[PDB]
Order: C-alpha cells, then sequence, then structure tokens
C-alpha cells in the first residue's frame, strides 16, 4: 500500500466531514495524499474553494510509502462515502477503527472500519480522466486588504441568526479607528428591509 | 387414520417448539408444507417442495401417546396440511405460559379436519379448533420427492451462541442488506479459520469478515440469492450449537442441532 492511515477516534473525523455536507456532499472532492498529512478539497461553480487539512500525529500508523514526486491525486464521490458512514459509526464509545488505503493509482479507496469483532471494509472507486490538476483559489498575502481574527461562537451565532432572515446578498465591513473602537460587522438587505 | 399424540413440554422442548413455530412462519412463507409423520422416533417435518427444502427430524421420544396408521400400504403416509391455522393455535398456546400445565393440546387426524382441544383456566375455558386442509396425495409423489442427494467435502464448524455478538453481527448484516437493497460467501482452510462475505454492485462494494475468529481447498467464490435471511434468523437455536458447510461454489447448507433434532436448510446456485 502506498498511502496507510489509522484512527482510533473518529468522533473527530465525522465532525469534520460534517462541515463539508452544506454543499460538498453531492461529489468531486479532491482528496490530497503528502507527507504533510491528509486533505480534502471541494469545489463547485468555481465560486467558493474549501480545504480540511488532517494532519500526521492525528493517524496512528502513518507510513505512506512512495518512489515518486510525492504528490498524487484521487476524486471520489461524497454522497456514496456519506451513506456507507451513515450506517456504521453508531452509539458511542464503540472505538471503531478506521484504516485508510489507497494503492497509487487505479485502485480504489479503501476503508476498513472494525466496532466490537464485527469488522466492514468499503472500496471507493476514484476518477482521474479529466483531472485538470492546478486549480485553486489563492491570494497574495503581499496586498491583503485587512486581517481579522474572530471568536467561532460569536460568528457562528451571527450567521445562525443571519441565516433564517433571509437575505440573499450579504455585506462586509471593515472599519480601523484611533481610539481602539475596530468595527466590523456582516450586514445584508432582504424583503424585511 | 389414527394420529393421535399429546404435546407436553417442561424445560428443553419450549424452546425446540419455539423453533417449531418460527418453521411454521417461514413454511407459511413457503408456497406448500408437507409433513411425513412415520413410527414414533424419526418424525420428518419438511414442509419445502427459491429452490429450498428445510429436512429437520422431530424427536418425538419426550412425547406421551403418538401412534401413526394409514392406509397407504408402506411406512410412509403423505400429510400435507396449511400452517396458518398453526400460527394462530401456536400463539394462542403461547399467549398461556403464565400459568396452566396440564391444558396441553390434543389433534387427532379426522375424516374432514383435526380438532384441536383446550383446557386453559382463567372457571375453566374449552377451546375446540378443526384444522382446515388436510390434502393428502400419492405415496409415489412422495418417493419422487426425496431431499438430501449431496455430498460433503470442505465443513465450516460455527461456534455456539455463547458469544452473542455473533449473531449479532450477521443480524447486523442482515438489516444494513435490507436497508440497501448479491450475498457473496467466502471461506478459506488457512488456519482457526476466516469467514468472509461480499456484497457487490455495480457503484457499491461492502465486504464483512468478522475479527476474532474461533469458528473451527479454499478460494470458495460463489454467488447466490438473498434467501439466506431465514438461515440468520434459524442461527439463534439458543438450546445447543449450530454447524454449517459451504462447498462446490454453487450450494451451501445451515445445519441447525438442538434425541438429536438436525435442522437443515437447503440453498442453490
Amino acid at each position: 500500500n502506498k498511502f496507510s492511515a489509522s484512527t482510533v477516534h473518529l468522533e473527530h473525523i465525522t465532525t469534520a466531514l460534517s462541515c463539508l455536507t452544506p454543499f460538498g456532499s453531492k461529489d468531486d472532492v479532491l482528496i490530497f495524499i503528502d507527507a504533510d498529512g491528509l486533505s480534502f478539497v471541494r469545489e463547485n461553480n468555481h465560486v467558493i474553494k474549501i480545504q480540511l487539512l488532517l494532519s500526521r500525529e492525528l493517524f496512528m500508523s502513518y507510513s505512506y510509502r512512495n518512489e515518486t514526486e510525492d504528490h498524487m491525486k484521487l476524486c471520489v464521490k461524497i454522497n456514496h462515502i456519506l451513506d456507507s458512514v451513515s450506517v456504521m459509526n453508531r452509539n458511542s464509545d464503540d472505538i471503531v477503527e478506521c484504516t485508510l488505503s489507497y494503492d497509487g493509482h487505479g485502485s480504489p479507496f479503501v476503508l476498513i472500519f472494525e466496532d466490537s469483532f464485527i469488522s466492514e471494509r468499503v472500496e471507493y472507486s476514484t476518477y482521474l480522466i479529466k483531472d485538470f490538476d492546478t486549480n485553486g483559489l489563492e491570494l497574495d498575502r503581499e496586498r491583503i486588504s485587512f486581517e481579522a481574527i474572530i471568536k467561532g461562537e460569536a460568528l457562528h451565532s451571527a450567521l445562525k441568526d443571519l441565516k433564517e432572515i433571509g437575505c440573499k446578498e450579504c455585506y462586509v465591513y471593515a472599519k480601523t479607528e484611533a481610539n481602539d473602537e475596530n468595527v466590523f460587522a456582516l450586514i445584508s438587505k432582504s424583503q424585511l428591509g | 387414520m389414527k394420529l393421535k399424540l399429546i404435546v407436553n413440554g417442561c424445560e428443553a422442548p419450549d424452546d425446540y417448539k419455539l423453533l417449531r413455530t418460527t418453521i411454521n412462519t417461514v413454511a407459511s412463507l413457503r408456497k406448500t408444507a408437507i409433513l411425513r409423520f412415520n413410527s414414533e422416533r424419526l418424525t420428518i417435518i419438511s414442509t419445502p417442495k427459491d429452490t429450498g427444502q428445510l429436512w429437520c427430524t422431530i424427536p418425538h421420544d419426550v412425547f406421551r401417546l403418538y401412534t401413526v396408521i394409514s392406509a397407504r400400504e408402506l411406512n410412509t403416509i403423505t400429510m400435507e396440511c396449511n400452517c396458518d391455522s398453526l400460527l394462530s393455535v401456536f400463539k394462542r398456546y403461547d399467549r398461556v405460559m403464565n400459568q396452566g400445565s396440564s391444558s396441553n393440546m390434543t389433534i387427532k387426524l379426522q375424516s374432514c379436519a383435526l380438532g384441536i382441544t383446550f383446557e386453559e383456566i382463567v372457571k375453566v375455558i374449552m377451546h375446540s379448533f378443526k384444522v382446515p386442509v388436510k390434502l393428502l396425495f400419492r405415496a409415489q409423489d412422495t418417493r419422487i420427492q426425496e431431499p438430501m442427494i449431496n455430498y460433503i467435502q470442505l465443513m465450516m464448524y460455527k461456534l455456539p451462541p455463547i458469544s452473542g455478538e455473533f449473531g449479532s453481527a450477521f443480524h447486523g448484516f442482515i438489516r444494513r442488506v435490507e436497508r440497501y437493497s448479491h450475498i457473496h460467501l467466502m471461506g478459506v482452510k488457512k488456519k482457526d479459520v476466516e469467514l468472509k462475505i461480499i456484497v457487490n454492485e455495480l457503484d457499491w462494494h461492502l465486504e464483512i469478515c468478522w475479527n476474532g475468529p474461533l469458528d473451527s481447498s479454499t478460494h470458495e467464490v460463489i454467488i447466490r440469492c438473498k434467501d439466506w435471511k431465514v438461515c440468520s434468523k434459524l442461527y439463534a437455536a439458543f438450546e445447543e450449537v449450530v454447524l454449517a458447510i459451504s462447498h462446490d461454489e454453487s450450494c451451501v447448507f445451515h445445519c441447525s442441532l438442538d434425541e438429536r433434532g438436525q435442522i437443515i436448510y437447503y440453498i442453490a446456485r
């Protein structure tokens, strides 16, 4: 096997994958394997790009046996993975060990789940014919307009309050003042006004 | 035409007759149901004629006052009856497990039906139910319809139900298959042996190998239908151990052993 990874705490993996389901659930995720770790990227309509990265120390049996340029790509359907994983990873403290496998190229993405003497093994065939490579909506740091660091809970509350209002068009404001009264808000307009 | 017997169990045959009720359920699912009451010890009740047979003997030694007699010339007597009323009588019997030991029932082969009597107590209540259908057939039809005709080459011994997560694992596989709509079995001789099951589709591929191998040629790939749920339900058999065998890449058995009431259900390609 070219790529191998094992984990014991699937709660982190499933709660990371739950953050990708609103739009990435359909298909066309381009998983990357390198020395840094495991990453997933989703891009639809070339309007938004998401990258979720898994580090080396997250996995317990990371081997990564390779003799190449150290960058192999694969595209797999997310919906099949979600349908497979929905039935498993049930209950709590089920100590479900997940094993990842990928034999370089031409082999399906292999997941092994073991739960109380019961093992499962699902093969995910990939799609690597019209992979145009490169891609990526990257930006240069030499001309950053502004930088902001905010708490996750406040942003989550703001977004969950904004969602049910509507507001099909939203605005982002940035403002700094001499008296350290910095201004940052996400205003929007809707049928409500 | 006198077929009278008394059913009364205390410890062991209660689970056995519950298993008989499950056999009656699957026979109601089955198209036909035939019986071959013969002598007093070996009374086969293989009710089937898809392409499945459910050969299983009945140890009537514990039963009291059981006799068989008919005008079928030889010792073999054909008997076919509808098991829909058997479910009703069995569940009404199972409802009175709180109290009542001498009630029991007595079924007799009459010229039109088969009456069943009850003596339950809530002051006693008597219930009389007659079996609707008892259509018999020729002895030639019985002798031209014979089970077995098979050999054994690669036996797959299966562990007793002391480990409850094993039957639970197969039940989980059954409900997984039901939720996600073939059941490919595999077995190897590489020593303890490994049991692996595979299901595949156009874009679906799932294979399960049960960990912690305690079950006692190789590379036997077999493709079959999804009629193995009845064997999975039959595996319960809390009294004793259940065996199995799969070979020839086209046939697989399910040997349930529960005085040895061997129960085998036949599976074709």
